[PDB]
C-alpha cells in the first residue's frame, strides 16, 4: 500500500517537484490538492502516494531534505508547491560544496535525525508501508552522502521494507565539476549494499537524447528532467493505477532482481506510434535513459510497461516477436524473463507510449566509465584533502572502488554463464 | 476371527494418528527453524548497519583529533 | 448431508471461486440475495444442493465456502459486488500485505499471522455439517499466496480433520497470463508440501484455456474473466454428481476409486465438450457421439500434454443433458475402433459413465453457447507428467544459478528445501514412469 518518496539535494528536489507535478495531473489533483478529474482509476489507488488531509485534500507522502536553504524557497514557489505538507521540508544552512563526506558524515548527520523524525511520523500513520523511494544526485554532496546516510538509517528502523531509489549518475557532459566521480563511486558502495532497487537515470543519456535526437543544441537541466519525468511515470504507473503485474515495490523486485548486488536497472522510454515501433524504439539503445549499449551484455530480466489505447494482442505478438529476434541477448537460464503490463491511461500530451526497465549485464558500462573517471584522479590522490579533513581515510576509496569494480565483474559472469 | 478383527481396526486407529503425529510435528519443526533463519538474517543486516554507525563515529573523531 | 466446504486461495482461487458459486447460483436456481424459490424447506434439508448450500431460517442460502487472501483487494471485490449478500462477512477473510509471489512469505512470514483465523473460520463451517465429506481447494500454482498459503493450509487440515478427503483445483501457470518470473520455483515449493496431504488434483493449465478460448470461442485476447467462466463448467460438472440427483448419477467419490490407484498418482486429466460460440452453436446441435469423441482431441484438455503417447489407467465420463446410456455405449464403441487408447496391461479398460440430467447453464455476457448436453472425461495418464517435466525443467535452469533463491532465504527458507521438494518432483516423473510399464 503506502510509499514514503524523499528527495534530498538540488537534483533531487527538481526531479522530485516535477514527478509530483505530472503524477498530480495524471491523478486529476491540483496545486491546492482537490481532486477535479473524469474517472475512478485516478482514485483507487491515490493512497499509495497521497495522504488524505480534511476538506478531501490530497497531500503528498513527501519529504523534501537539503543542507542548503533555498532549494525548500524554489519548490514552494514552483507550480505545485503549495501541494507539500509544510513540517515535511527539513533544510539546514551550510550547503555540502560538492563534498560527499560532508553529506555522509559531518553536516548531513547534523541533520538526519530530524529528516528521520518526519519519515517516522508519515510511516506512523501508514496502514501498511511497503517501503521508500528516495530521487538524488550521486554526483554531488547532500543527495549522494546524506541520502546514502538516509538510505541506512532507514533500513535500521524499517530493515523489512523495500529501498527504492532514483539515482542521477554525473556526467562530464553536464557538470565539470572534477570530483563528481569520487561522489558518485562512493555512493555506489552505499547503493550495492542497502538498496533493493535502483534506476539509473544517466546524465550522459539524457543529453545524448536531447542532442542527438530531440536536436537541442544546448539541453538545460529542464530538458533532461522533462526525459526523467516522463520515465518516472513511467515505472511507477503499475504501483499507482489498477493492474496485474509489478503492482507493488516488493513484487516488482522479485520479478526483477535475481541475485541481491545486481539492482541496477536501465530505464527506457518510447516515443521520445504503431505497436511495432513503440516496441522496437523501446528496446532501443537510443531510447535508455542509462548509456549502455543492451547488444553489448544480456538482459537478466524486463519489465515492459504500455499506455494508451491499443490492441493487447499486438502487443502481445510484438512482444514475442522483439523476445525471438533477440533470443541470444535474454538470458536463456531465466525462462520467461519478459514481463509486459498495459495501462489505458496514456500520459499527458501522448495517445501511447511504453516505458521500459531492463536488469542488463551492459549496465556494467555505466559503472565502468565511473570508475575510469575514479581511477584518473584517485591514482595521484587528487583533490583527497576535501574528504580527509571531514575524517575519511584512503582506505574507504580503495573499498569502494573495489566493491563498484566487483559489482562490474559479477554482471560480467551472468552474461558468460551458460545454461548447459 | 474377532480378534483380528480388532487388530485390523486398531491398527487403521494407530496409523491415522501417526499420520496426524508426524504432520504436526513437522510443521512445528519447519515453523521454528523458518523463524530462526528469518531472526539470523535480520540480525546479521542489523549488525551490519551498526558496524556502519560505529565507523560513522571514528570518522567524525579522526576530524575532531585532527585540530 | 454429506457436506463439502470449499476453499479459495489467492487471487486466482478466489476469482474462478466467484465464478463457480456464480454459475451454481444460476443452475440451482439461487437469487443474489440468497433465496431460492423452489425451496419448499425453509431453513434447512437434506437435498443434493445442500451438500454446497446451507440455509438460514429466513431462507438464505449460503455457500459451504471460506475465501482468503493476504491482500484486500480482490476479496473487496467479492464484498462489494453482485453477490455481497450470498456471504456472511466472515467467510470472507483479507490480510493487508500479500506474499509478493514468493511461496516462502505465503507459508511463513506472512500466511503465520491468518491460519488460525482462518482455520477458525473453516471449522465454524465443519460444526455445521451433520456428515462432512471433505474439502475442495482452488488455488494458483504460481502466487505466493496460492502456493505458499494453500501448503500450509492443507498441511493444518490434515492435522486438524484427518483422513477427511481433500480435493485440489490448481492453476498450473502459463506465460500469457504470469506475473511472477519465479512461478515454477512456487509451483514445485507446493507440490511437494502438499503431495501427501490431497487425494486427488485437478490441474488446470492456463495455457490449454487460453488457447481453447482463443480457438474454440474466437477471443482474440482471453482475460481472467473468459478462462473463469470456462473454468467454472469444468469444476461444475465434476461437482455436479455431487450437487444434483438422479439414477444415473455416479458420486465423485466411485470416480475417485477408479482414477487413484497410488496414493501419489492422484492427478486426474480433463477434458470438456462442447466449446463452442453462439454463432456455431446455431443450427447445429452437437450429438451425444461428437461431444464424446471431442473428448479424445488434445486439444480441448485442460492439461497440455498428449494422452496418444502415454498409457491410461482410468477413464472416466461425466455427461450432462439430454444423455441416455444407448448412446453412450453407441459412441464408446465407435471410439475404441478409431483412436489410441491403450491402456497399462494391470488395468480393466472399462469407461466408467455418470449422467446428470440437470442441462449446462450459462453466466449472462458470456461467451459461451448454451447447449443440451454435455461431458467432462476424467483420465488417469501418463501423459500428464508431462506437464511436471515442462516445470521441473524450468526450476532447473534457473536453480542451477540459485537466481532469485535470496528472496526465499531472507525470509527463513533453506537451499535444503529447493532440493528436496525437487527430488519429491523427480521421484514422482519416475513413479509416472513405471505405472506405464508393463508387467512381468
Ligand atoms: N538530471 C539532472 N541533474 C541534475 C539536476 N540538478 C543537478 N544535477 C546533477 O547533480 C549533480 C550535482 O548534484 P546536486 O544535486 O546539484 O548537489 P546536491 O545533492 O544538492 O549537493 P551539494 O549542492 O553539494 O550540497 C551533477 O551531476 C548535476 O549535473 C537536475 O535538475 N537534473
Ligand atoms: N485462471 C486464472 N488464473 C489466474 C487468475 N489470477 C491469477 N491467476 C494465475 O495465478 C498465478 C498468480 O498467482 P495469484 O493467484 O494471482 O497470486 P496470489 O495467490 O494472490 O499470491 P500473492 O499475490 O503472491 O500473495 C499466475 O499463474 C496467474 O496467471 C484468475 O483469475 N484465473
Ligand atoms: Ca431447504
Ligand atoms: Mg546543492
Ligand atoms: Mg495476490
Amino acid at each position: 500500500r503506502e510509499i514514503v518518496h524523499i528527495q534530498a539535494g538540488q537534483c533531487g528536489n527538481q526531479i522530485g517537484a516535477k514527478f509530483w507535478e505530472v503524477i498530480s495531473d495524471e491523478h486529476g489533483i491540483d496545486p491546492t490538492g482537490s481532486y477535479h478529474g473524469d474517472s475512478d482509476l485516478q482514485l483507487e489507488r491515490i493512497n499509495v502516494y497521497y495522504n488524505e488531509a480534511a476538506g478531501n485534500k490530497y497531500v503528498p507522502r513527501a519529504i523534501l531534505v537539503d543542507l542548503e536553504p533555498g532549494t525548500m524557497d524554489s519548490v514552494r514557489s514552483g507550480p505545485f508547491g503549495q501541494i507539500f505538507r509544510p513540517d515535511n521540508f527539513v533544510f539546514g544552512q551550510s550547503g555540502a560544496g560538492n563534498n560527499w563526506a560532508k553529506g555522509h558524515y559531518t553536516e548531513g548527520a547534523e541533520l538526519v535525525d530530524s529528516v528521520l523524525d518526519v519519515v517516522r511520523k508519515e510511516s506512523e500513520s501508514c496502514d501498511c508501508l511497503q517501503g521508500f523511494q528516495l530521487t538524488h544526485s550521486l554526483g554531488g554532496g547532500t543527495g549522494s552522502g546524506m541520502g546514502t546516510l538516509l538510505i541506512s538509517k532507514i533500513r535500521e528502523e524499517y530493515p523489512d521494507r523495500i529501498m527504492n531509489t532514483f539515482s542521477v549518475v554525473p556526467s562530464p557532459k553536464v557538470s565539470d565539476t572534477v570530483v563528481e566521480p569520487y561522489n558518485a563511486t562512493l555512493s555506489v558502495h552505499q547503493l550495492v549494499e542497502n538498496t533493493d532497487e535502483t534506476y539509473c537515470i544517466d546524465n550522459e543519456a539524457l543529453y545524448d537524447i536531447c542532442f542527438r535526437t530531440l536536436k537541442l543544441t544546448t539541453p538545460t537541466y529542464g530538458d533532461l528532467n522533462h526525459l526523467v519525468s516522463a520515465t518516472m511515470s513511467g515505472v511507477t504507473t503499475c504501483l499507482r493505477f489498477p493492474g496485474q503485474l509489478n503492482a507493488d515495490l516488493r513484487k516488482l523486485a522479485v520479478n526483477m532482481v535475481p541475485f541481491p548486488r545486481l539492482h541496477f536497472f536501465m530505464p527506457g522510454f518510447a516515443p521520445l506510434l504503431t505497436v511495432p515501433e513503440l516496441t522496437q524504439q523501446m528496446f532501443d539503445a537510443k531510447n535508455m535513459m542509462a548509456a549502455c549499449d543492451p547488444r553489448h551484455g544480456r538482459y537478466l530480466t524486463v519489465a515492459a510497461v504500455f499506455r494508451g489505447r491499443m490492441s493487447m494482442k499486438e502487443v502481445d505478438e510484438q512482444m514475442l516477436n522483439v523476445q525471438n529476434k533477440n533470443s541470444s541477448y535474454f538470458v536463456e537460464w531465466i525462462p520467461n524473463n519478459v514481463k509486459t503490463a498495459v495501462c489505458d491511461i496514456p500520459p499527458r500530451g501522448l495517445k501511447m507510449s511504453a516505458t521500459f526497465i531492463g536488469n542488463s549485464t551492459a549496465i556494467q558500462e555505466l559503472f565502468k566509465r565511473i570508475s575510469e573517471q575514479f581511477t584518473a584522479m584517485f591514482r595521484r590522490k587528487a583533490f583527497l584533502h576535501w574528504y580527509t579533513g571531514e575524517g575519511m581515510d584512503e582506505m574507504e576509496f580503495t573499498e569502494a572502488e573495489s566493491n563498484m569494480n566487483d559489482l562490474v565483474s559479477e554482471y560480467q559472469q551472468y552474461q558468460d554463464a551458460t545454461a548447459d | 476371527k474377532r480378534e483380528h478383527e480388532r487388530e485390523v481396526i486398531q491398527k487403521a486407529i494407530e496409523e491415522n494418528n501417526n499420520f496426524i503425529k508426524m504432520a504436526k510435528e513437522k510443521l512445528a519443526q519447519k515453523m521454528e527453524s523458518n523463524k530462526e533463519n528469518r531472526e539470523a538474517h535480520l540480525a546479521a543486516m542489523l549488525e551490519r548497519l551498526q558496524e556502519k554507525d560505529k565507523h560513522a563515529e571514528e570518522v567524525r573523531k579522526n576530524k575532531e583529533l585532527k585540530e | 448431508m454429506r457436506e463439502c466446504i470449499s476453499i479459495h486461495v489467492g487471487q486466482a482461487g478466489v476469482q474462478i471461486g466467484n465464478a463457480c458459486w456464480e454459475l451454481y447460483c444460476l443452475e440451482h436456481g439461487i437469487q443474489p440475495d440468497g433465496q431460492m424459490p423452489s425451496d419448499k424447506t425453509i431453513g434447512g434439508g437434506d437435498d443434493s444442493f445442500n451438500t454446497f448450500f446451507s440455509e438460514t431460517g429466513a431462507g438464505k442460502h449460503v455457500p459451504r465456502a471460506v475465501f482468503v487472501d493476504l491482500e484486500p483487494t480482490v476479496i473487496d471485490e467479492v464484498r462489494t459486488g453482485t453477490y455481497r449478500q450470498l456471504f456472511h462477512p466472515e467467510q470472507l477473510i483479507t490480510g493487508k500485505e500479500d506474499a509478493a509471489n514468493n511461496y516462502a512469505r505465503g507459508h511463513y512470514t506472512i500466511g503465520k499471522e491468518i491460519i488460525d483465523l482462518v482455520l477458525d473460520r473453516i471449522r465454524k463451517l465443519a460444526d455445521q455439517c451433520t456428515g462432512l465429506q471433505g474439502f475442495l481447494v482452488f488455488h494458483s500454482f504460481g502466487g505466493g499466496t496460492g502456493s505458499g498459503f494453500t501448503s500450509l493450509l492443507m498441511e493444518r487440515l490434515s492435522v486438524d480433520y484427518g483422513k477427511k478427503s481433500k480435493l485440489e483445483f490448481s492453476i498450473y501457470p502459463a506465460p500469457q497470463v504470469s506475473t511472477a518470473v519465479v512461478e515454477p520455483y512456487n509451483s514445485i515449493l507446493t507440490t511437494h508440501t502438499t503431495l501427501e496431504h490431497s487425494d486427488c488434483a485437478f490441474m488446470v493449465d492456463n495455457e490449454a484455456i487460453y488457447d481453447i478460448c482463443r480457438r474454440n470461442l474466437d477471443i482474440e485476447r482471453p482475460t481472467y474473466t473468459n478462462l473463469n467462466r470456462l473454468i467454472s463448467q469444468i469444476v461444475s460438472s465434476i461437482t455436479a454428481s455431487l450437487r444434483f440427483d438422479g439414477a444415473l448419477n455416479v458420486d465423485l467419490t466411485e470416480f475417485q476409486t477408479n482414477l487413484v490407484p497410488y496414493p501419489r498418482i492422484h492427478f486426474p486429466l480433463a477434458t470438456y465438450a462442447p466449446v463452442i460460440s453462439a454463432e456455431k452453436a446455431y443450427h447445429e446441435q452437437l450429438s451425444v457421439a461428437e461431444i464424446t469423441n471431442a473428448c479424445f482431441e488434445p486439444a480441448n484438455q485442460m492439461v497440455k500434454c498428449d494422452p496418444r503417447h502415454g498409457k491410461y489407467m482410468a477413464c472416466c465420463l461425466l455427461y450432462r443433458g439430454d444423455v441416455v446410456p444407448k448412446d453412450v455405449n453407441a459412441a464408446i464403441a465407435t471410439i475404441k475402433t478409431k483412436r489410441s487408447i491403450q491402456f497399462v496391461d494391470w488395468c480393466p479398460t472399462g469407461f466408467k459413465v455418470g449422467i446428470n440430467y440437470q442441462p449446462p447453464t450459462v453466466v449472462p455476457g458470456g461467451d459461451l453457447a448454451k447447449v443440451q448436453r454435455a461431458v467432462c472425461m476424467l483420465s488417469n495418464t501418463t501423459a500428464i507428467a508431462e506437464a511436471w517435466a515442462r516445470l521441473d525443467h524450468k526450476f532447473d535452469l534457473m536453480y542451477a544459478k540459485r537466481a532469485f533463491v535470496h528472496w526465499y532465504v531472507g525470509e527463513g527458507m533453506e537451499e535444503g528445501e529447493f532440493s528436496e521438494a525437487r527430488e519429491d518432483m523427480a521421484a514422482l516423473e519416475k513413479d509416472y514412469e513405471e505405472v506405464g510399464v508393463d508387467s512381468v
